[PDB]
RNA sequence: AGGGGAUCGAAGAUGAUCAGAUACCGUCGUAGUCUUAACCAUAAACUAUGCCGACUAGGGAUCGGGUGGUGUUUUUUUAAUGACCCACUCGGCACCUUACGAGAAAUCAAAGUCUUUGGGUUCUGGGGGGAGUAUGGUCGCAAGGCUGAAACUUAAAGGAAUUG
């Protein structure tokens, strides 16, 4: 079954932008979609998104840009130690330069360059790039 | 971008049913659905005619834009398009390719058919295939006569009309020459009508 | 001689088209090797194999040569082509032909920090052709470049300075691990970063602005 | 099989095709034309040649042939524009004024916003 | 793309599309630019100034090139009433 | 969900399945029966003595034919017999 | 193990021919084929495609239900039904196109969203033979099933496509 909300949520915003489409109807949301595009478009990687109320769990429509080569989620959420993060970076982004490992810590949600600031880290979520 | 004048004209509009471009196929490619009116009780649908007429007004400020009148490509191997296409090469000066169009025409700089377009407009999207998929291979925007059954793959700013009924076709072609030409300066003021008939546009057979 | 056949060829000859970048800018394509030649003099070929194939024509068996070819600026320029001709030096004058023909960009960038000129590749890119896929991987600076001959043969004439490879697939066939090595610089130009957001003017066609020149006659 | 080779057969093509007043169904005149015409390098050739423009000729005068005549291309020109129906079926003339016309169409004239003079012929299946 | 100099360092910045903000690359000669004549009062297109339009191959392919042509002239002051933003 | 099990208290499925899965490999397989130590003629060392059992004429036909000059030697060790050849040597006027 | 035992028919019984177009073929025919009570647990048991979930193109069909229609046929005096027709809608079922995508290719709306590699989970494979053999254990009245090696041997065995 949904066993992942993120997951299916992600996918559909990744496959609507191969399409190149320019707009999607995420179903169900989450404090954490929520959170999680949040920080998609802090770094503008989405354009601007609603939720709509239902009584039920909201649905989101999310308007892209497109910006988004790639975003996804790393699935079971490993821990992750603070210097291991180098080693996710590594993998899944394309470059150094850019691109967004974003982790859940006790801190909050947010990217890993965050968490490298705050001095935090906690769990993995996705990737967006 | 464009003034109280381009609007649609009634006389313009009585041509059009007269000639019952706003007459559309029985199946909608979910592509065209937004040009599709309404659908009548025998199942024959309507096309909103002002966008027929805003989309041939597009088509003529980009056949216009072209800085060489010669590049611009009218062509049709449907038995009707001939006919008005050559008209319309002979009043706008494109370049026109009545009947069999030859493949490799668009690639292939050896065969003496080669041309170099810069804009090819096309009357039916179907059996006209071959030069929109060449076209396609060198860059060629495609500016096609559709139907609402028309395969819009390759083309852009479809003009929804009716590829079927030979007058349908010629007033069609007719009226985007006329519209190119009130563009250039070639017919001076826009009150006059063309002194030239639509009918000439025509397929007629002895 | 030459003589122009294409409305990009008269325009060359007359030096109205500077550099290929203003190709490339507006995906002009390019049917006129001599094109290639004049936009770009410094174009070093290299014979990357020959094979003699043996062909079986209406009971009349006869022999004759495959040759594949890569050409290439050592800035950021590559071409790759593969012809069979009856003869070897005429085998390899066509492929040279081809492969001027498919020239493509290559976008090469930094590995982290940002000094001096770009030396590596920009991101991870993936090629792949037949069963093989080539993987490229910016290195750091002075880590040369890993990967198997034909491969960094193929990297070295287009300007690749630090790139980490990693190939799948049958390999040994080095026509397809060419192929998809080339798809994967030529897909470096194509990967939206963030440092290619902003939006630009669309610039008008060199086809456009000296449209009354290079006109048939 | 007495195929005439190639260069006879052309040139008849082309003789016939810019100089058909000349040439009749006779091959002895035919003959003396293309001598005075064309230059042949031998007399042999020229008999062939002059000889198949006599069966051409004799052909073209039954009935209009795969080549290039322009007595007949001026007239096919004409033809082009000759017939542009003072009026059309496109004037409202030919209908009394009115234009015979759809519940459905009218409804979208009204919706355009355009002053026409409508029949509403209602139709069903 | 910069350096530390603070210059710039590629080839070409390259045509991204309008309708699907994507990059256009060098060997898509399927990908397509459209210019549309700017129209004086006197119903006159001037012979030098243009709005121009980027399609990518994929649009054109996949048949979507029209729709999408409709709506970014629309937006872009050349038609009215032709394409709605809902459906 | 490529027919693996992913999730993070898995473990004991995944390397349990990695153990029963290893017996496929070869080398594995003799390296934990001790293959080496119960079957193989040298028992496991890069080396062995034996004495020279007889001189053998074998002949080995396809796609080129050796008369083949090789012997049967008994491996010291194992009262073991096995077959090996005598290389570089035309008339075996070493080898007794 | 009973009942049944028409047809057809492994076994078997009998004939053949007459030639190397060859024993088909023939005629009986026992078990079997049908059933009742037990057993057996296997098939190219095949879509040679695990199951759940999300998303990503159109087009013809059709099967099941539903909503709409001053649509049609059915007369009685108009309905009511019922079939049909059009539009839509869930759920099936196959087909026809394509490809953005996948693939070694044939081909595939999944065999896609896979080096830009992570939605949950079960099972299985690791060159070909030796071999589904030996051994043990277990289930079966038996025929058998399930579980299942090694020594040794071998440079291929194999897929798909292409020319003659
Ligand atoms: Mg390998
Ligand atoms: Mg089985
Ligand atoms: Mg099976
Ligand atoms: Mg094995």
């Amino acid at each position: 079954t949904r066993s992942s909300v993120l997951a299916d949520a992600l996918n559909a915003i990744n496959n609507a932008e191969k399409t190149g489409k320019r707009q999607v109807l995420i179903r169900p949301s989450s404090k954490v979609i929520i959170k999680f595009l949040q920080v998609m478009q802090k770094h503008g990687y989405i354009g601007e998104f609603e939720y709509i109320d239902d009584h039920r769990s909201g649905k989101i429509v999310v308007q892209l840009n497109g910006r988004l080569n790639k975003c996804g989620v790393i699935s079971p959420r490993f821990n992750v130690k603070i210097g291991d993060i180098e080693k996710w970076t590594a993998n899944l982004l394309p470059a150094r330069q850019f691109g967004y490992v974003i982790l859940t810590t006790s801190a909050g949600i947010m990217d890993h360059e965050e968490a490298r600031r705050k001095h935090v880290s906690g769990k993995i979520l996705g990737f967006v790039y | 971008s464009l003034p109280a004048t381009f609007d649609l004209t009634p006389e313009d509009a009585q041509l059009l049913l007269a000639a019952n471009t706003h007459l559309g196929a029985r199946n909608v490619q979910v592509h065209q659905e937004p040009y599709v009116f309404n659908a009548r009780p025998d199942g024959v649908h309507v096309i909103n005619v002002g966008k027929t007429w805003e989309k041939l007004v597009l088509a003529a400020r980009i056949i216009a834009a072209i800085p060489n009148p010669e590049d611009v490509v009218a062509i049709s191997s449907r038995t009707f398009g001939q006919r008005a296409v050559l008209k319309f090469a002979a009043h706008t000066g494109a370049t026109p390719i009545a009947g069999r169009f030859t493949p490799g025409s668009f690639t292939n700089y050896i065969t003496r058919s080669f041309k170099e377009p810069r804009l090819v407009i096309v009357t039916d999207p179907r059996s006209d295939a071959q030069a929109i998929k060449e076209a396609s291979y060198v860059n060629i925007p495609v500016i096609a006569l559709t139907d609402l059954d028309s395969p819009s793959e390759f083309v852009d700013v479809a003009i929804p009309c009716n590829n079927r009924g030979k007058h349908s076709i010629g007033l069609i072609w007719y009226l985007l020459a006329r519209e190119v030409l009130r563009l250039r300066g070639a017919l001076v003021d826009r009150t006059q009508p063309w002194s030239i008939m639509p009918d000439l546009y025509f397929y007629r057979f002895p | 001689g030459w003589v122009p056949v294409t409305k990009l060829g008269r325009l060359v000859k007359a030096g109205k088209i500077t550099t290929i970048e203003e190709i490339f800018l507006h995906s002009l394509p390019v049917k006129e090797f001599q094109i290639i030649d004049t936009l770009l003099p410094g174009l070093q070929d290299e014979v990357m194999n020959i094979k003699p194939v043996q062909k079986q024509t209406r009971a009349g068996q006869r022999t004759r040569f495959k040759a594949v070819v890569v050409v290439g600026d050592s800035n950021g320029h590559v071409g790759l082509g593969i012809k069979t001709a009856k003869e070897v030096a005429g085998a390899i004058r066509a492929g040279i032909i081809i492969a001027k023909l498919s020239v493509i960009p290559i976008r090469r960038g930094y590995w982290g920090t940002n000094l001096g000129q770009p030396h590596s590749l920009a991101t991870k890119t993936t090629g792949k052709c037949g069963s093989v896929t080539v993987r490229l991987i910016p290195a750091p600076r002075g880590s040369g470049i890993v990967a198997s001959p034909a491969v960094k043969k193929l990297l070295q004439l287009a300007g690749v300075e630090d790139v980490y490879t990693q190939s799948n697939g049958k390999t040994r066939t080095l026509e397809n691990t060419l192929k998809a090595a080339f798809v994967a610089i030529g897909n470096t130009y194509g990967f939206l970063t963030p440092n290619l957001w902003a939006e630009q003017p669309l610039p008008v066609s060199p086809l456009d602005i000296y449209s009354d020149e290079a006109s048939a006659q | 099989g007495r195929v005439r080779t190639k260069t006879v057969k052309r040139a008849s093509k082309a003789l016939i095709e810019r100089y058909y007043p000349k040439l009749t169904l006779d091959f002895q005149t035919n003959k003396r034309l293309c001598d005075e015409i064309a230059t042949i390098q031998s007399k042999r050739l020229r008999n062939k040649i002059a000889g198949y423009t006599t069966h051409l000729m004799k052909r073209i005068q039954k009935g209009p042939v795969r080549g290039i005549s322009f007595k007949l291309q001026e007239e096919e020109r004409e033809r082009k524009d000759q017939y542009v129906p003072e009026v059309s079926a496109l004037d409202l003339s030919r209908s009394n004024g009115v234009l015979n016309v759809d519940n459905q169409t009218s409804d979208l004239v009204k919706s355009l916003g355009l002053k026409l003079p409508l029949s509403v012929i209602n139709v069903s299946a | 793309m910069e350096n530390d100099k603070g210059q710039l360092v590629e080839l070409y910045v390259p045509r991204k599309c309008s309708a699907t903000n994507r990059i256009i690359k060098a060997d898509d000669h399927a990908s397509v630019q459209i210019n549309v004549a700017k129209v004086d009062e006197e119903g006159r297109a001037i012979p030098g100034e243009y709005v121009t339009y980027a399609l990518s191959g994929y649009v054109r392919s996949r048949g979507e090139s029209d729709d999408s042509l409709n709506r970014l002239a629309q937006n872009d002051g050349l038609l009215k009433n032709v394409w709605s933003y809902s459906r | 969900g490529k027919g693996k099990p992913r999730g993070l208290n898995s473990a004991r499925k995944l390397r349990v399945h990695r153990r029963n899965n290893r017996w496929a490999e070869n080398n594995y397989k003799k390296r934990l029966l001790g293959t080496a130590f119960k079957s193989s003629p040298f028992g496991g060392s890069s080396h062995a003595k034996g004495i020279v059992l007889e001189k053998l004429g074998i002949e080995s036909k396809q796609p080129n034919s050796a008369i083949r000059k090789c012997v049967r030697v008994q491996l010291i060790k194992n009262g073991k017999k096995v077959t090996a050849f005598v290389p570089n040597d035309g008339c075996l006027n070493f080898v007794d």
